[PDB]
This record gives C-alpha cells, sequence and structure tokens, in this order.
C-alpha cells in the first residue's frame, strides 16, 4: 500500500483469509525509485488502530 | 373633538409581557448587553387603545358596545421618526376622522398620533363598526384625502376653462398657466344631511406647478364650498381633465417571499392584560355566548401582532427598524387553538419601499387575515460612472420602452437642437463620422452666436487670458464642423453629454418604479459625479445639465497647447502597483511619481485613486509619464523593496539612490520626439484619448471660468440641503457633504478658495 | 437569510455551540481571534470544549458563530478534492464543521450574570456537596483534581465549572482504568 | 441655524466642490470604504453604460473587506445597471 484507501484495501484482503499470513509493506513518499506524493508518518498514524484488530497483518516499515 | 390620551413611558417589562404575549421573538425586542431595547411597533395600540377608543362613547355616536365590531387597523411611521424604544415617554393624541351611517351600520375612522419630544413618531389607524340601522345623520360626517390630480395645461382654451371655476384660485392671476404642469392635492370634507343628499361639501389644498427640477412648488388653492350638495364637481372636473397620480406602482410578477404556519393563543387573558382591552367578548364565555358569537373569539389585535411578526422575520429578515408601514384586514373571526398559514409575496413598491400583501387562512380554508407592508430596502449605495465607456445605441433600447427615458432624452434633444444644432441621440444612435452644423436662416444665425459666446477664461497672476472656444466662427461663417476619425461619439464634447444623459435618463424610470430608497448615499466619478447630482439632487434641469456637461467637454479640448494635426503635450498612464511588485506599496509609488516630479521638473502627479494597491492614474508631460513608466519597468526587474531599503538606509540616500535611476531614463525621453507616444510598461497602461492633464494641478488657471459657468447654471433654488447631506460623497473632498464649519475649511485646505476663505474666517453668520 | 445560506452549505442549523473537527486547538483559536476582533465584548465566541486533540467546540451567540462559520468557509477545501497527486506539504486544510443540537451557550461569558443567582437559590433549599459525604473521587471538568481537596463549596464549583469554565475533557480524565462507564445521554453518539 | 441661510451657504460649497474637482484628484480608494464600511452598504448600484466601479468596488472588497464581511455576516451585493437589471427591477425568472 501507499495510500490510506490502498491500506484499508489490504485490511480486507486480510478479513478474505484470516488464516493467513499478509506482510503489509508500508511504504512512504520518501523512498527510492517508484515513488508517491505521501508522508511516511500520517497514514501510519492514522490507520495503525484498524491495521491492527487483524492479527494475520504483519505490519513492516519501510522507506528513509 | 381631539382626544388627548395620557403620556407613557415604555417600561422594559410592558414589553418582554407585549412581545411574550404575541409570540414576538425577534432580538430587537430582547434585552442584550449593550443595546438599548426596542419596542414593535405593535405596542402603539398598548400607548393609544384608551384615547383611540374613547373615540366611539360619546351620545351623538350612539351604538351598542356589545356589538361592535373591528374592521380594520394599521400603523404608519412618520418618515425620519426611529422607532420606539424602551426609554421612551409618549404622548398620545386620537382625532376621530369619519363617522358615517351606511346601509348596514355605523362606522367609526379613529386616527391615532404618538408624539415623542415633541415631534410627531407615528400615526395609528383604526376604524370601529356598530352593527345597526341609523338615521343619526345629523352626527356623520366624512373627511377624505383625493389623489393628486395632474394636469397638463397645453393650449389657450384649458386655460380659459380653468380660470372659469370660482375655485381655481391663483396667487398672480397674471402667472402664464400656458405649457405649465398643474397638480391639485385636494383634501374634501363633507357633512351629510340625509340618505344620498350631502348637506355641505368642502374641497381645498394646494395647486401646484412643475419647475425644471421637477420640484413643485404652490401656485394658489383649490376653495371650493357648497350647501345642499349632491356630488363634488371639483373632482369630477379633475378626474375627467387630468391624470390620477397613484404613487404604488406594481412588480411585473408578484414574488412569492413564504408560507408560514401560525396559531391562535389557548387562552386570551395573556393578550388582553398586555393590552388593555377587557372586553368580555373575548374572555367570558356567557358574554361571547350572549353576543352570539361562536365562542371566546381570540383579539384580532392579536391576529395582527401575531401575522405582522411573520411579515417582521420573514420579508425584513428580522430587522425591525425596516417595516414602516403595515395595515389589517380582520375578514373573520378566530376562536383559539385554531392554525393559520398565512402566506406572504412582494407585489410592488412605493417610494424605495418593498410594498408586501398577505393573506391568512384557517384550518377550513376561509380567508380570516389580509393586509399589506412597506418594508426598506437594504442599504442602498449609488455610483455614477465616468467616461470611457459610452458605446453607441447605449441606453437606446430604454428609450424606446420607458416613458421617463423619453422625457430625459427628448428635453435634452431639443434643447441642444435649437441651442447648438445637432442631435445628442443621433450621435448616440450612429455614431457620426464627422458633423457640419450649417448657421442658416434666422435661426441658423441665432444658433451661431451660442457657438461665438464660448469662451475659456484663464486667470493668470491676476490677469484674465480669455479666448474664443471656437475661433473660427464669426459673423462671416457659414458653418463649422466636428471631426473624428473613429466616431464623434467618442469625442468629449459629445461622449459626456450623451453619458450624463443615458444615466439620468436610467435612473428617472428606477424613480418612476419606486425604487429608489430615501436615505440612498451617491457619489459620481468624475463626469458622473454631474449625472449622480442630477439624478439625486435634481439640482439642475435635465437642459441645464447637457449644458454644463457640453462646455465642461469644449473647455477640456481647449486647456492645452495643441500640435497642427491637433497632438497634445500631455496625456494619462493608468497604473497598477501591484505588477511592479507585491513589495510596491501605495506610498512607494506615490514616493516614486513626486520625485520624477521634482527631479526633471516636469509634469507628473497622482490624478486618479481608484482601488488601493491596484488601480491608480497619473497624468501630466507626456515625457514625465514615459519617466514613471520605465523607472517602474526598472525597478520591477530590479526587484528593489522601497520600504526595507528605507529602514537600511537614510533618506537622502534612497532619495538620491533613485535620482539616478530617473535621471538615466529622463535622458532617454527627453531626446524622443515632438509629442512624444507613450508605449506600455509591466504596471503602466496608457490611456488612448486622453490629452488633458486634468484632476492635477495643470487645470488650476481654468477654475474661475467654470466657476462662474456653473454659478450661471446651478441656481441657489435648487439646492436643496437635505438631498445632499450626509448622502453626497464629492470627489475633491472623499467625505458626504456637510454645510459645516469643519467641512469648509477641508475644502479651502484642498483648493484655497476666496468665497470659502470669507465663510470659514467669519463663520458667525448664524443668525439671519 | 442566515439559516438559509447556512443550510446551502451542508453547514448546521445555527445555534449557539459550533463543533470544529481536525484542527489544532491552536488553530481554531487563531479563527476565531480573527473573528472576534470585529466583534463588541457582549458578542464575542470562545473555545467551550477541548474534547480531545483536533477536536474542539467554539461557543457565543449563533450569529456571531456563523460569522466564524463564514471566515472559516474560504479556510477549507471540497471534501473530494483528491489531492493524491500534490506534494503533502503544499496540500490543503481539509476539516469538518457543524453546529451542536443546544438551546444555550454552555462555558460562556454568556452565563457568568446567572452563576451568582444559582448558588444564591441553590442554597435557599437543602442543596449542598461536603466532601465529607462524596465516597469516590470526582474529578474536576477543569483542573483534572478532585473536587474533594477544595477549601470552598463544592456545589459552587461545579456550577461556576459548567456554567463560566471551559471543559479540558481530556485533562478531566487523566486518571487510569481498565473500563469506563457511560451512563449519559445518547447511545453511541455520547460520551462513551 | 436658518433654513435659507443653510441653503445659501450649502449652496456655495456645492459649487465649489464642482468646480475644483476640476483639479484635486478623484479620491475613488477614500469613498469607497467610506460607503463601504462606514455606511456598510448591502446593495452598491452601478448605473453606467458597462460594470467598470463595480469590479472596482468588488476588487476593493476582496482586497480588504475579506474579514470584516465575514465576521460581521453582511451580505454585500455589487449590481450595475448595464447587466443586473433583473436584480434591481426585482423581477426574476420563474
Amino acid at each position: 500500500p501507499g495510500s490510506i484507501d490502498a491500506i484499508s484495501q489490504v485490511i480486507n484482503i486480510a478479513k478474505a483469509h484470516p488464516n493467513f499470513p499478509i506482510a503489509l509493506q508500508w511504504t512512504g513518499g520518501r523512498g527510492g525509485g517508484h515513488h508517491s506524493f505521501e508522508d511516511a508518518h500520517t497514514p501510519m498514524l492514522q490507520m495503525y488502530s484498524k491495521i491492527r484488530r487483524h492479527p494475520n497483518i504483519m505490519l513492516i516499515f519501510g522507506s528513509g | 373633538d381631539v382626544i388627548k390620551g395620557k403620556d407613557f413611558e415604555i417600561t422594559a417589562k410592558e414589553v418582554y409581557d407585549f412581545t411574550h404575549a404575541v409570540g414576538n421573538n425577534c432580538e430587537d425586542f430582547v434585552s442584550r448587553p449593550d443595546r438599548t431595547m426596542l419596542a414593535p411597533m405593535d405596542f402603539a395600540i398598548v400607548v393609544g387603545w384608551r384615547a383611540i377608543i374613547k373615540a366611539i362613547f360619546p351620545n351623538t355616536v350612539d351604538g351598542d358596545l356589545l356589538k361592535l365590531v373591528h374592521l380594520s387597523n394599521g400603523y404608519k411611521m412618520i418618515p425620519g421618526a426611529k422607532p420606539l424604544q424602551v426609554g421612551d415617554v409618549v404622548s398620545t393624541t386620537a382625532v376621530i376622522e369619519s363617522v358615517v351611517n351606511q346601509p348596514t351600520g355605523k362606522i367609526v375612522d379613529v386616527v391615532g398620533t404618538l408624539s415623542r419630544n415633541g415631534k410627531p413618531v407615528m400615526e395609528v389607524t383604526s376604524s370601529f363598526f356598530y352593527r345597526g340601522n341609523y338615521t343619526d345623520f345629523e352626527n356623520t360626517f366624512q373627511k377624505t384625502v383625493e389623489p393628486v390630480y395632474q394636469m397638463h395645461i397645453k393650449t389657450s382654451k384649458d386655460i380659459a376653462v380653468l380660470r372659469s371655476k370660482e375655485w381655481f384660485q391663483l396667487d398672480d392671476e397674471d402667472f402664464d398657466l400656458l405649457n405649465k404642469t398643474l397638480t391639485f392635492e385636494t383634501e374634501t370634507e363633507v357633512t351629510f344631511k340625509n340618505a344620498n343628499i350631502f348637506s355641505s361639501v368642502k374641497c381645498f389644498g394646494p395647486i401646484k406647478v412643475e419647475l425644471p427640477t421637477k420640484e413643485t412648488v404652490e401656485i394658489g388653492i383649490v376653495d371650493y364650498e357648497a350647501g345642499a350638495s349632491h356630488g363634488n364637481p371639483v373632482v369630477d372636473f379633475l378626474k375627467r381633465n387630468g391624470s390620477t397620480l397613484e404613487q404604488k406602482v406594481n412588480l411585473e410578477n408578484p414574488i412569492p417571499i413564504a408560507v408560514l404556519d401560525s396559531y391562535t393563543p389557548s387562552t386570551n387573558e395573556p393578550y388582553a392584560r398586555v393590552s388593555g382591552d377587557l372586553n368580555p367578548i373575548h374572555v367570558s364565555r356567557h358574554f361571547a355566548s350572549y353576543a352570539n358569537l361562536p365562542g371566546t373569539i381570540t383579539h384580532g389585535m392579536f391576529s395582527s401582532a401575531s401575522v405582522r411578526a411573520l411579515i417582521e422575520n420573514w420579508a425584513a429578515d428580522s430587522v425591525s427598524s425596516r417595516v414602516r408601514g403595515y395595515t389589517c384586514q380582520f375578514v373573520d373571526m378566530v376562536l383559539p387553538n385554531t392554525a393559520l398559514k398565512t402566506s406572504i409575496q412582494h407585489v410592488g413598491m412605493i417610494n424605495g419601499r418593498k410594498l408586501i400583501k398577505f393573506e391568512t387562512r384557517n384550518e377550513d380554508d376561509v380567508v380570516v387575515l389580509t393586509g399589506e407592508a412597506e418594508i426598506e430596502q437594504p442599504v442602498t449605495t449609488f455610483v455614477f460612472t465616468g467616461q470611457g465607456s459610452q458605446e453607441q445605441g447605449m441606453g437606446m433600447d430604454l428609450y424606446k420602452t420607458s416613458k421617463a427615458a423619453q422625457d430625459v432624452w427628448n428635453r435634452a434633444d431639443n434643447h441642444f437642437k435649437d441651442t447648438y444644432g445637432f442631435s445628442i441621440l443621433d450621435i448616440v444612435i450612429n455614431n457620426p463620422v464627422n458633423l457640419t452644423i450649417h448657421f442658416g436662416g434666422e435661426k441658423g444665425k441665432r444658433i451661431r452666436e451660442n457657438y461665438s459666446a464660448m469662451i475659456f477664461e484663464t486667470i493668470v497672476d491676476g490677469k484674465l487670458k480669455t479666448e474664443k472656444i471656437f475661433k473660427e466662427i464669426n459673423e462671416h461663417s457659414t458653418s463649422y464642423t466636428f471631426r473624428s476619425e473613429k466616431g464623434l461619439l467618442s469625442a468629449t464634447q459629445f461622449t459626456q453629454p450623451a453619458l450624463t444623459l443615458m444615466e439620468k435618463a436610467a435612473f428617472e424610470d428606477l424613480k418612476s418604479k419606486g425604487l429608489i430608497p430615501a436615505d440612498a448615499t451617491f457619489a459620481g466619478h468624475s463626469l458622473g459625479e454631474y449625472a449622480a447630482l442630477a439624478s439625486l439632487a435634481d439640482v439642475m434641469s435635465i437642459e441645464s445639465l447637457v449644458e454644463v456637461v457640453f462646455y465642461r467637454g469644449m473647455t477640456m479640448q481647449v486647456a492645452v497647447p495643441r500640435d497642427e494635426l491637433g497632438r497634445s503635450n500631455y496625456g494619462m498612464i493608468a497604473i497598477n502597483p501591484g505588477r511592479v511588485a507585491a513589495s510596491f506599496s501605495q506610498e512607494a509609488l506615490q514616493y516614486v511619481v513626486e520625485r520624477v516630479g521634482k527631479r526633471t521638473g516636469w509634469l507628473v502627479e497622482i490624478v486618479n485613486y481608484n482601488v488601493e494597491n491596484q488601480q491608480y492614474v497619473a497624468a501630466g508631460d507626456l515625457r514625465a509619464l514615459d519617466t514613471v513608466t520605465n523607472v517602474l519597468n526598472f525597478i520591477k526587474l530590479q526587484k528593489i523593496d522601497i520600504i526595507e531599503l528605507q529602514k537600511s538606509l537614510s533618506l537622502e540616500e534612497v532619495e538620491g539612490h533613485l535620482f539616478e535611476i530617473i535621471d538615466e531614463a529622463s535622458k532617454k525621453s527627453a531626446v524622443k520626439p515632438r509629442p512624444l507616444k507613450l508605449e506600455r510598461g509591466f504596471a503602466c497602461i496608457p490611456l488612448v484619448g486622453i490629452s488633458v492633464p486634468f484632476h492635477s494641478t495643470y487645470l488650476m488657471n481654468g477654475v474661475k471660468p467654470f466657476k462662474s459657468f456653473l454659478k450661471k447654471n446651478i441656481i441657489k433654488e435648487n439646492v436643496k440641503v437635505a438631498r445632499l447631506a450626509g448622502k453626497y460623497i464629492p470627489n475633491l473632498t472623499a467625505k458626504p457633504f456637510q454645510v459645516t464649519k469643519e467641512y469648509f475649511q477641508d475644502v479651502y485646505d484642498l483648493t484655497g478658495s476666496e468665497p470659502i476663505k470669507e465663510i470659514i474666517d467669519n463663520w458667525e453668520k448664524y443668525e439671519q | 437569510s442566515i439559516l438559509e445560506d447556512s443550510l446551502e452549505n451542508n453547514e448546521g442549523v445555527p445555534s449557539p455551540m459550533l463543533s470544529i473537527s481536525n484542527l489544532t486547538q491552536e488553530q481554531v483559536q487563531d479563527y476565531v481571534n480573527k473573528t472576534n476582533s470585529h466583534l463588541p465584548a457582549g458578542k464575542q465566541v470562545e473555545i467551550s470544549l477541548v474534547n480531545g486533540a483536533k477536536n474542539l467546540v467554539v461557543s457565543g451567540p449563533p450569529q456571531s458563530l456563523y460569522g466564524l462559520n463564514l471566515t472559516l468557509r474560504k479556510a477549507k477545501a471540497p471534501s473530494g478534492l483528491d489531492q493524491s497527486r500534490i506534494p503533502f506539504s503544499e496540500r490543503k486544510l481539509k476539516f469538518s464543521n457543524r453546529f451542536l443540537p443546544v438551546a444555550s451557550p454552555f462555558h460562556s461569558h454568556l452565563l457568568v450574570p446567572a452563576s451568582d443567582l444559582i448558588n444564591k437559590d441553590l442554597v435557599k433549599n437543602n442543596v449542598s456537596f461536603n466532601a465529607k459525604d462524596i465516597q469516590i473521587p470526582v474529578y474536576d471538568t477543569f483542573d483534572g483534581s478532585d473536587l474533594r481537596v477544595l477549601s470552598g463549596s463544592i456545589s459552587e464549583r461545579i456550577v461556576d465549572c459548567i456554567i463560566r469554565l471551559p471543559v479540558k475533557w481530556e485533562t478531566t480524565t487523566q486518571f487510569k482504568a481498565t473500563h469506563i462507564l457511560d451512563f449519559g445521554p445518547g447511545g453511541a453518539s455520547g460520551l462513551g | 441655524m436658518k433654513p435659507e441661510v443653510e441653503q445659501e451657504l450649502a449652496h456655495i460649497l456645492l459649487t465649489e466642490l464642482l468646480a475644483y474637482q476640476f483639479a484635486s484628484p478623484v479620491r475613488w480608494i477614500e469613498t469607497q470604504d467610506v460607503f463601504l464600511k462606514d455606511f456598510n452598504t448591502e446593495r452598491v448600484v452601478e448605473i453606467g453604460p458597462s460594470p467598470t466601479l463595480a469590479g472596482m468596488a468588488q476588487r476593493t472588497l476582496k482586497n480588504k473587506y475579506e474579514s470584516y464581511d465575514a465576521a460581521l455576516s453582511l451580505h454585500r451585493e455589487i449590481l450595475c445597471y448595464s447587466k443586473d437589471a433583473k436584480e434591481i427591477y426585482y423581477t426574476p425568472d420563474p
């Protein structure tokens, strides 16, 4: 994911199969190569609680 | 006999009680911190009730008070009077206007006049009805205020017929009625003696004549008197032989405002207590039942104040101040706990106020209430446009539809034809490339002298250098010719009349539709200030206007030395301090222009201060304009914050700093050909057309010849002070016209004028 | 006219308490300080509730709160602006604001007058709260403190705490606990 | 002050203002501020061929009355006789 909506999408793929490991690699806008107009903290700061109510989501911070 | 009431102090709490009784939750009446409490115009009835109701009591007006009926009641605010306040002490006076025996019963029309501090504040109107069969005729009488009749004395027999009537009685019998317009403001007082036959008929009022200003002056009297009459001859005459001026003017289509839901109170005691109407009919079932009513009828007065509140809220946007007139017809009765959809539309105009009509029906869909209200327009200000935007055919559409328009144009077009030999309508209608006047027969020669007397005076060091405006027109000239490669509509001597005319016409149509607010403020931009003064203050005739304005243009055309091809040594530049730099302020443009003024010893001054930090206009020496336009271009590409360099360096330091910048650009334009062609800038635009540095100090010598021209056209008697005081914003001063020592001084300061200086100096000419 | 406009601009039906969301307490106070600049004492609006982080509640006369509402209306941005292709820093403030369901300006200078009068009344009936009698901490709305550790009248405090003083909700919920029980009005739209 | 006297005076003041207006500059910025702020006009109507003084008073509002207007909840309406007939004569569509 790279968007707040994108994250929310992953959360849905998560409910999809609650027993399956999903590595949500939250990248930021300050990464290398491909980009994003997005801040690295805001999205995560904002989605964290919801991301965390799904045990199958392995939250991984990247970029910078 | 007049009925005197009682003095009445409005307590803060009498208001609380009344508002809450009728259910008026307007904030103007609720005690708020740092505001005086206002009293509802409805409250007038609480004050006058005892003075008014007394009027139906005398023995000569014998009625069965238990069969009494309220027909109507209204309040009219006398103009200029502020609304009732919590502080006020109020004297009430109830005169009983008309008491007439009708087929069905006796009718009494009462008038209240609530005064405050000597002055009258508002009028209250109530009419009551004693039902029954009356022969009381000896105690019956009727006064009515006849509408104003206008009469256009066109012919010689017309004036003959009028002198034929004994009631037509003017001051100087020698008055030249021929070709004037008369108005007849009549009141007719009648007393009955029989069923249909009048006992006596009085009919009096002033006769007035229209002035060029369209003001009306008393010329004489209507004075009719007759016993054993049968009809009113005077009114009949004026009806058939005149037109009836009604001050109301409908809109095109009624405009719906809102449909609201109302309710009558559970009990009537609350209203009765605040109002002083202890009439048992409304409160005691056994009295209601004895009078054969449907029950304990709701106070017709409640519905009056209840509905009024709705009008107040939704039509006046809850600005108590705005409603200045309300009136109410009690169509049918209402019991307590009835629901009332009352609807409100905007129906027309009267004297700048919105005419509003309403109708209230009940649950059975029966009309119970109907009245109208006059409500003030939002604060209005009129600004009159100056030259530059004139288009061919401008406002010619309105000439085709509006009568007001035609009269304005035609009066003017005629004056122009008969004194200068051209049609301003033509020039406007089809922009003519050229136009020759021909000094034909006896009338041709009359015309040319009016051309020959065009003078441009120039007081230079005591000396008065006067020249003919029209050099060439002389005793041997057969014609003159105005020229313009584009079209004469854009040559100021015609442009100005055209503009003034279009505007004055348009405003007089608005005035005719009753759309001009009384307290509106006005201002004009250069030229438009004459149109503004004419439109709102009628300071001059329609002809006087086009005259002054036309000479003002001939004057401008001649005050500047000209070429062979008639070229100008001057011009105007329109600046935008914003475009130079976001840093470049007003003091910055002033500063810069004042330096390039002093430095080059040329002429640049700021002429138009139009929009702060955005639109300015400077005039003067074409060379000085080419410097400023370039000095400016430099400071922009240079990014020179002068507000910052003023802090860091000294006055003399930055002074010299741009004195250098000036001197490198000033060399460049002095070395340019004869009548330098101003070119565009980054924040400078040349005003194509203009050739005179007007609204600079340059035109200071051409003042006193115009200052006489104006005095010969703006007569003392047409300057009504109130039309200007506080409403008129000049251009010299930018402060609302006041005839005060204070104001007079500011004018001297901005101008230095003899007539003024003496006046300031000996202001104590106070006493006649 | 106001009610009309406030309605076609998706704001509430003008009342004495406006609630602004996603603005700094500092940010909010800024706009109000501006609005209040142009008004007389008796018409001014203040922060009533600091319900949370970027959640606040301004309060005053409805009309002057409507004025604040207008100054705000220009500073914001259409909700579906899609600033996803705009660099983060460069984007525009998106934020919510609406009038609240209440007839009176609580916690504002408008009510200070009724303060002394209410207390004078509370005495003329049996009512008072002795710190001896309260059995469990009652956290002060402003302090976050206990109302028992109080020199003067506990009654008089909670009167002035509802009528004049702001509610620093997070600081007044200083305590630590496993569980909070909401007995107050309004299901899931309520304080809990 | 005596009415006739007031006239006589007010008259010459009026004629003075008009005569010298010729030379002195046009203080329109100060003027607009008089009726915009001192008077708080809600309907400023321009009577002319095109809307020039209007867009003038419009810019002035954005440039200076941005905040004043908002707080004081005053809706201002700027109308040119040229283009805004409907709104001046109170005659709309449906």
